[PDB]
């Protein structure tokens, strides 16, 4: 009832969890990527390989 | 398997004789043993009847649902003292089960999405006729339409799949992989709605403060599973697309799950706490169903089992403070171990176990998702340290704060706690820890 | 056949059961070394190392059959990887070689 | 060990008499689940 | 009233507090308590958990551990590998030579 | 049917005019039985006891005549270029008869005259309005073949359907902005098939049919009536108000089968992107039968007391009871039904 | 057979054995549906709701009898379909041709590696 | 010590239902009869069979 | 998140059921009027 998009609410808001979100969602997709190319490409030998069993 | 259904639809009538409030339940717990009895289950489905299977994933789910529903009755005694047509509200859970039942021991995509949302309209009966404050409106609309508007896209997929697939029965799908991004999101998003997603979650902390303490339990117990359990038959034909939208679920609901457990310690209303406490568990279950692994899936599964009973567990306790004192807050609730210290045992032990306390069952869950999580992405480690963290401080929370300190001074006199309280609290956790003993069979799903 | 379903049922529960005791024929030979390090100590090194090596390789070949394809893992999945695998080895030779 | 041509009845493949009990006059045998499977598979894949 | 020391000495027959299943009638206050606890407790936890330990292997998970070990020794006598890394024999495959390949994508 | 013999005229004379027009080999016979249902219903629908019925009168008359005007206007040009009664390939002619039929029946760009005449009918004759005189216009349509014209009515339709209805509380009046949506549905169904329009039809007529008897039975046309209303049992009350869930479309009960097979014929017509905009601007239909269903799902009332008794007509309740009974549990006999396949 | 021969598929032998609630749950189903609508009619009237049975075996009667009469039509309706089809099928063998049944073993479509 | 009265006597209707339940499906298996002991896992061995069909 | 959520969108949803009544609100001629405008443009369109 008393909420109003005042621009501090927007700032409050954009830094309390968008950006949290944006910049771990952005760390996840990075670092898998990574890790996901050497498999496609043949990097690691299955003797290598960690979490066999997951 | 339809001995079950016909034996809950000759119980029908039970609702219209008079003074058969009682000899209801034991009907439904005398099922339960009965449904306990023929577990010779399967990953593949078994006990075939015209469309009606079951396998181990199944079975599990719908005992609980038989178990729930049959604590429903003990816990909305209340309904029975006033006479508040008790005949109608009788009538309402017994059609409820029968949907549940019907939509796990459904064998074909159609069907239970046919009995998934049917069992929604009995919920919100419920809510409506029986709940105290005025708002139940307000939260009734919200459980209705949330679920409705994420509901109806879903059909569309479903359809556009028999002219594929040919067929809706789950394991014939499994045999196809669909590459088509927004199909993704029409069988996905319909049930991330309901599990719920952290930023869909906005129903779930109306829908619990406000319903009635029956409708808290299912609702808590049973309708956050069925979105779990439609991922579960799922994923297995979207395998492929899952993969390049994953990791926008698993940091949503792991972020979603650490600043929930922020708004948890910022709660002073039990019943909300308890109900953001669900949120925060459910985004593990997410985030571990949706990696996909052996691990991660078989520990969803588990978790889903542990925590209905667990938050359905802790509903009982607000509802029999609330029954006394008047007042849901935590303001008014303190220092209950003077005024009902026998009672003050059991909101440990479910306390306890909704922060993953052993032996319980709940920890064998969550042992899992974290397994699978982790090995998905070291990075992961981060919040699911943070979140298994805030995950007890709000648990401590609710349970100290309630329990320890000096006593309200306003309060009036009121009864004391009765046997049937203390028997229905026995029935929550005692299952959840013993069922730790055979996990062997509500585990491997797979 | 590709349009059959009993024939792909049949086989992936032979795959699941097959899966079953491969997954704990691993579990034996584990069992293995670990009764060996209670039994040998304090000079378990020069004993346990054969039968480690003899896990090892068992958790090896575990991880290149039912390896990497989680949950839903079955007949076909785990066939088709095998038929990927070994185009991959003829063009690029063994895997951790990279490619050429 | 099995005889050379014997074909146990299934709850013959279980080791304690409760057991023995339960998998005899309380559950379908295995062999029924697996083979009312495969006929409701062969008539669904019947349908596409 | 103006109880006395012996109206608190000598409990009154004649009221009764209830159970929490009725308060109303007072035999069905308890009858409803009895079978409550015979249902739930009697049989969902005592006859339940029993019949539960004594069910039959339905997984096959104790069946397998027999086949760990037999098949295991059977294999470490035979000069085989403990665990074949092939789901079918490589050779009784039949590879799409490259050129039918004709680039598509391989994964591994 | 209610007053005088008269009455049971204007009836039958209703039927035969629907039926020359759908029975037509050619754009004139069908105009013909357009003007014979048009002054069959006039009649019906004007008494002078009511200043607002006769208002109710005009409004239909004008728009009527101006649609089967323009409709004979096009046909006549239609058949002036073709010398055919069917144009070898869809053209603005064609397009211009669309517009009349659209008109004719109230679809959303021409809707306005719908509502606004529906303050000044009695139950029974919006009943015969929103059903049959649907029935020749919507079935004419399925011979031309325009594809974008149809599409845009629908939605728009289903869009002005169900935001102008929120903001009603005369049932009346309500019930035409319900009304404009389910014709959204039909068009839709028009383009895809007819026979699915055809169950889909009987369906909405069957509920609608329901609801009309509900409020002329017990007299009810402004939302607080429905609170004010007396019961003896709330369960009863409780029970007959589950027919707006219905004609909600909600899958327990029988109402939401018509839906279903709209659904399963237009998703096998890759119609994707339509069902999006229709089954969410459904929902939006949905919230105002919710908004009936407060004076039934809670069930304790302030209500006023100088009433203990209901005073309901016989037959009409018996016939509705029978029918509120399938409205709720109609679903299991679909294996009965073998129209659809 | 390794044939894919849709009029084979079409064509029928006699096999399947319709299940047991088959030829008796649309007659059953109405039967229950007509008592049931008879006992509105008492609640709706606050009459008792097993007064007056005639209409309950009228309702039930009637139910019984419509169901079996539509049920009947409905076994024709879907044997002139099954027709309709085998005859198309026959009228046009070019656009229906038989196909060979692949085996997985002459495949080589994609897996998803999860990791 | 049951606790249990004449009540209780309208039990019987649900386990009605519960026998006709329990006779429709074993119905049911008995029109699941065309790989009855014929599946390649476990199909009687060619020739000299077993009179009474396993299950 | 219940800005883009409900108690928003009801505000606008009502909000334009505001306004769809004042295009309610008008004489029958206006939207006869509108019908004619409508046929009118097919006409030039079909001399085209
Ligand atoms: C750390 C913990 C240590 C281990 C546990 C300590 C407690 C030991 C208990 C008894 C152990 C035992 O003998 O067998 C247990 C018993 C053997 O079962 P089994 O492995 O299937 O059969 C073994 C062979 O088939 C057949 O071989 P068998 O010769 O062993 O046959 C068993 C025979 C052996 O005879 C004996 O039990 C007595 C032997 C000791 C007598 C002392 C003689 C010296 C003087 O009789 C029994 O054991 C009957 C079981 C009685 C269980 C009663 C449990 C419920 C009441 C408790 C509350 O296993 C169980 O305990 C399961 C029963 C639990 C049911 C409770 C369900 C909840 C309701
Ligand atoms: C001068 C008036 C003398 C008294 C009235 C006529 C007496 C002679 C009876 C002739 C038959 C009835 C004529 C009549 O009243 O009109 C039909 C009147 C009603 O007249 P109406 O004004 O409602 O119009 C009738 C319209 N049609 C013909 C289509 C039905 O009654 C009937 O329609 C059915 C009953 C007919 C028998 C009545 C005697
Ligand atoms: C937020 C508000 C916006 C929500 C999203 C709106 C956009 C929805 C997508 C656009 C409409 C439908 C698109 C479509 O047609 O998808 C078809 C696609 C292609 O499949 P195919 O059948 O092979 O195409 C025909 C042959 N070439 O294959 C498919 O996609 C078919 C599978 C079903 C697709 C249903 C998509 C609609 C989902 C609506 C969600 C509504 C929001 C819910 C919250
Ligand atoms: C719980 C009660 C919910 C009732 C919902 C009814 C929907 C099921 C239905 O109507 O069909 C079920 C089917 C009956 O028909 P069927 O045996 O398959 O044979 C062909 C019939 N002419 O029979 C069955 O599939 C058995 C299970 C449902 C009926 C018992
Ligand atoms: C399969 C197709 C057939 C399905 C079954 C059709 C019949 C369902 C309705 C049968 C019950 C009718 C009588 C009744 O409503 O139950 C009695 C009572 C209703 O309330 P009350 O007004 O006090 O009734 C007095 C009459 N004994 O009972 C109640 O309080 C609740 C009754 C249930 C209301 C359901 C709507
Ligand atoms: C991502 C964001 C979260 C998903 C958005 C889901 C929208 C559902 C919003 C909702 O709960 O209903 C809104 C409104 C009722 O809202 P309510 O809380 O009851 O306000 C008091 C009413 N007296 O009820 C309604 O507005 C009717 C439902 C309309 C929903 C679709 C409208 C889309 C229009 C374009």
């Amino acid at each position: 009832e008393h909420f109003k998009p005042t621009g501090k609410s927007f700032r409050t808001g954009l830094f309390a969890v968008v950006l949290p979100i944006a910049l771990y969602a952005w760390a996840l997709k990075a670092e898998r990527d990574g890790r996901e190319e050497k498999y496609r490409t043949g990097q690691v030998a299955y003797k290598d390989r960690q979490f066999k069993f997951i | 398997m339809l001995k079950i259904i016909f034996f809950l639809l000759f119980l029908i009538p039970f609702c219209f004789i008079n003074n058969m409030y009682w000899m209801v339940q034991i009907m439904m717990f005398f099922i339960s043993f009965i449904f306990l009895l023929m577990n010779n289950f399967m990953n593949y489905w078994s006990e075939i009847s015209y469309f009606l299977g079951c396998d181990m994933l199944s079975y599990g789910l719908i005992l609980l649902s038989l178990w729930i529903c049959s604590l429903m009755l003990l816990a909305s005694e209340m309904i029975n003292k006033h006479n508040n047509y008790k005949n109608l509200f009788l009538l309402n859970i017994i059609i409820l089960l029968l949907l549940l039942i019907l939509t796990f021991s459904s064998m074909s995509l159609f069907m239970f999405y046919l009995f998934f949302e049917s069992s929604l309209i009995p919920t919100l009966f419920l809510i409506l006729g029986w709940g105290y404050q005025p708002e139940r409106l307000q939260a009734g609309l919200y459980l209705l339409f949330y679920t409705l508007l994420v509901s109806l896209p879903m059909l569309i997929g479903i359809f556009y799949l028999m002219n594929k697939i040919g067929s809706m029965n789950f394991y014939l799908m499994n045999n196809f992989m669909f590459n088509y991004d927004l199909l993704y999101f029409c069988l996905l998003c319909a049930f991330l709605v309901k599990m719920p997603m952290f930023l869909v979650h906005l129903w779930l902390p109306k829908a619990h403060v406000e319903a009635p303490v029956s409708g808290s339990m299912i609702l808590a117990g049973i309708m956050l599973k069925l979105g779990g359990y439609g991922m579960l038959r799922v994923i297995s034909f979207l395998q492929l697309m899952n993969l390049k939208y994953s990791f926008v679920w698993i940091s949503i609901s792991l972020v979603g799950g650490v600043l929930v457990s922020l708004v948890c310690l910022r709660q002073t209303d039990l019943k909300a706490l308890i109900a953001y406490s669900s949120v925060a568990h459910m985004g593990i279950v997410l985030s571990g169903l949706l990696t996909m692994t052996y691990w991660g899936l078989c520990g969803s599964y588990t978790l889903m089992i542990a925590h209905g009973l667990c938050s359905s567990g802790l509903f009982c306790l607000a509802n029999v403070s609330y029954e006394r004192l008047g007042s849901r807050s935590m303001l008014i609730n303190k220092g209950l171990l003077n005024f009902m210290p026998s009672m003050t045992l059991w909101w440990f032990l479910l306390s306890s176990a909704n922060m993953a306390a052993p032996p319980t069952l709940n920890l064998l869950g969550e042992i899992y998702l974290l397994n699978s999580i982790v090995s998905w992405s070291w990075i992961s480690m981060i919040l699911l340290s943070f979140l298994s963290f805030f995950s007890a401080a709000y648990t401590l929370y609710l349970y100290s704060f309630s329990q320890h300190g000096k006593l309200f001074s306003g309060v009036y006199s009121f009864s004391s706690g009765k046997i049937r309280e203390y028997l229905l609290m026995l029935l929550h956790w005692l299952p959840l820890n013993l069922l730790i003993l055979k996990s062997e069979s509500f585990m491997l799903w797979l | 056949y590709t349009d059959d379903a009993v024939c792909r049922f049949e086989a992936d529960q032979q795959f699941r059961r097959d899966r079953m005791v491969d997954n704990e024929i691993v579990n034996i030979l584990r069992q293995r070394f670990e009764d060996c390090t209670l039994y040998e100590a304090p000079d378990h090194m020069v004993k346990c190392r054969p039968l480690m090596d003899q896990y090892e390789k068992a958790t090896e070949n575990w991880f290149i059959k039912y390896g990497d394809l989680g949950g839903y893992a079955n007949a076909k999945t785990a066939y088709m990887k095998q038929k990927h695998r070994l185009i991959w080895e003829r063009r690029h030779g063994p895997v951790g070689s990279g490619m050429k | 060990e099995i005889p050379e041509g014997y074909e146990p009845k299934h709850w013959e493949y279980e080791k304690h008499p409760i057991s023995r009990f339960i998998s005899r006059y309380i559950l379908n045998s295995d062999q029924q689940n697996y083979e009312k499977s495969l006929h409701y598979l062969y008539e669904e894949n019947e349908k596409a | 009233t103006s109880l006395t020391t012996e109206d608190f000495a000598n409990p009154s027959p004649k009221n009764w507090q209830s159970y929490g299943f009725d308060y109303k009638d007072q035999v069905e206050d308890r009858k409803a308590t009895k079978s409550t606890f015979f249902v739930t407790v009697t049989l969902c936890l005592v006859w339940g958990s029993f019949y539960w330990a004594y069910l039959p292997d339905t997984q096959f998970r104790n069946w397998a551990q027999r086949e760990g070990f037999l098949e295991l020794r059977r294999r470490e006598l035979a000069g085989v590998d403990l665990v074949s890394p092939n789901y079918v024999d490589p050779a009784s495959i039949t590879l799409p030579s490259d050129e039918d390949l004709g680039d598509t994508e391989i994964i591994i | 049917m209610f007053n005088n013999s008269s009455k049971i005229l204007f009836i039958t004379i209703m039927i035969i005019g629907t039926l020359i027009t759908v029975t037509s080999n050619s754009w004139l016979g069908a105009w013909m039985g357009l003007e014979i249902n048009l002054l069959s219903f006039i009649p019906l629908l004007s008494d002078n006891n009511n200043l607002m019925s006769t208002e109710a009168s005009l409004k239909y008359f004008l728009t009527q005549v101006l649609a089967s005007t323009v409709l004979l206007f096009s046909s006549i040009l239609l058949m002036l270029k073709n010398n055919m009664n069917n144009e070898i390939n869809e053209s603005f002619t064609s397009m211009i008869i669309m517009s009349a039929l659209l008109l004719k029946s109230g679809a959303a760009p021409f809707h306005f005259w719908f509502p606004n005449m529906m303050e000044g009918l009695t139950w029974m004759n919006a009943l015969m309005l929103m059903t049959w005189q649907k029935i020749a216009p919507l079935m004419l349509i399925s011979y031309l073949n325009i594809k974008y014209l149809l599409l845009i009515s629908v939605i728009l339709s289903v869009i002005i359907g169900a935001i102008g209805g929120l903001n009603q509380t005369s049932l009346r009046k309500l019930m035409a902005f319900s009304s404009i949506n389910h014709l959204g549905w039909m068009l839709s169904s028009l383009m895809i098939s007819e026979s699915i329009w055809l169950i889909y039809f009987f369906f909405y007529s069957f509920l609608s049919f329901v609801l009309t008897f509900m409020f002329n039975i017990f007299k009810l046309f402004h939302l607080n009536q429905l609170f004010s209303w007396f019961v003896n049992s709330k369960i009863l009350k409780f029970t007959l108000f589950m027919n707006f869930l219905s004609l909600g479309g909600l899958p327990p009960f029988l109402g939401f089968l018509p839906k279903w097979l709209v659904i399963q014929q237009l998703t096998l017509c890759n119609q994707y992107f339509m069902l999006t905009l229709m089954m969410m601007s459904t929902l939006i239909t949905l919230f105002f039968y919710l908004r009936i269903c407060y004076s039934a799902f809670m069930m304790n009332y302030f209500e006023n007391n100088w009433i203990m008794k209901m005073n309901m007509n016989s037959i009409n309740y018996n016939m509705y009871m029978i029918m509120t009974f399938f409205s709720i549990f109609g679903l299991f006999l679909i294996s009965l039904f073998y129209f659809m396949f | 057979s390794a044939v894919n021969d849709p009029l084979e598929l079409l064509t029928n032998k006699g096999t399947h054995e319709p299940s047991f609630l088959s030829p008796i749950w649309n007659p059953i189903a109405c039967g229950v549906a007509g008592v049931g609508a008879a006992i509105f009619i008492n609640w709706g009237f606050r009459k008792p709701v097993f007064s007056g049975i005639q209409k309950h075996i009228a309702f039930g009667a009637i139910g019984v009898g419509a169901g079996a009469y539509f049920d009947q039509k409905r076994n024709e309706y879907l044997a002139k379909r099954d027709a309709v089809l085998r005859h198309y099928i026959e009228l046009h063998p070019d656009d229906f041709p038989v196909k060979e049944r692949k085996t997985y073993g002459q495949v080589l479509e994609s897996w998803v590696p999860v990791r | 010590v049951l606790g249990l009265d004449k009540r209780a006597l309208w039990g019987a209707l649900p386990l009605l239902g519960f026998a006709i339940g329990h006779f429709l499906d074993k119905k049911e298996t008995e029109r699941m009869t065309m790989f009855r002991d014929k599946s390649a896992l476990y199909g009687r061995p060619a020739g000299s069979e077993g009179k009474a069909p396993s299950w | 998140s219940e800005y883009f959520g409900g108690q928003h969108l009801y505000q606008k949803l009502s909000m334009y059921s505001k306004t769809l009544f004042l295009m309610h609100n008008n004489s029958l001629k206006i939207y006869l009027l509108l019908f004619v405008f409508w046929i009118l443009i097919l006409l030039i369109l079909l001399f085209l």
